[PDB]
């Protein structure tokens, strides 16, 4: 299984713009599920307080990118993606917030990408409520940890 | 809460 931990720095600033009702949208670097493996990346939003549904939620989405090994891998990507926002409080057992999502072959999002970054992504509009960040040490040293673990 | 495809922008 490939595992990638996205360190999102400067996070205090990002929460501040969300409060000021400024759209916040971030993309991870690309990363490989393996070598050879798929190249994926992540989209995280901070939803405005004035949104209809999902107000004040964190959104989280996985996208396929064009990769070195694309021509060698089976398409569409089929498998499991586990998206976790990690707890950095000092307290076993730590309480991570995670959702496990199933890659179904019927989706367009995991078809072979032809553009550098496929705009069709797959994930959760309502991944985690912001008011859950104020209730655990999810942010430490002004940094948020988003873990992506891919199973095939 | 379940997953969904989602295009941007």
């Amino acid at each position: 299984n490939g595992i990638y931990i996205w360190k999102i720095g400067n996070f205090g600033m990002h929460l501040k713009c969300q409060e000021e009702e400024k759209p916040v949208v971030i993309h991870s670097p690309g990363f490989y599920t393996g070598k050879p493996g798929y190249k994926l990346c992540m989209r995280l939003h901070l939803q405005l307080p004035t949104a209809q549904r999902c107000a004040n939620y964190i959104s989280l989405f996985v996208h396929t990118m064009q990769g070195e090994y694309d021509s060698h891998l089976p398409w569409p990507f089929q498998g499991t993606i586990r998206l976790t926002i990690l707890d950095q409080s000092e307290a076993p057992v730590r309480q991570n917030h995670e959702e496990i999502m199933d890659a179904k072959p019927e989706l367009l999002a995991f078809q072979r990408p032809t553009i550098p970054r496929n705009p069709k992504g797959f994930g959760y509009v309502t991944f985690m409520h912001l008011e859950a960040l104020r209730q655990r040490t999810f942010i430490k040293d002004d940094t948020l940890l988003v873990r992506c673990e891919v199973s095939t | 809460h379940g997953p969904e495809e989602n295009e941007y922008k």
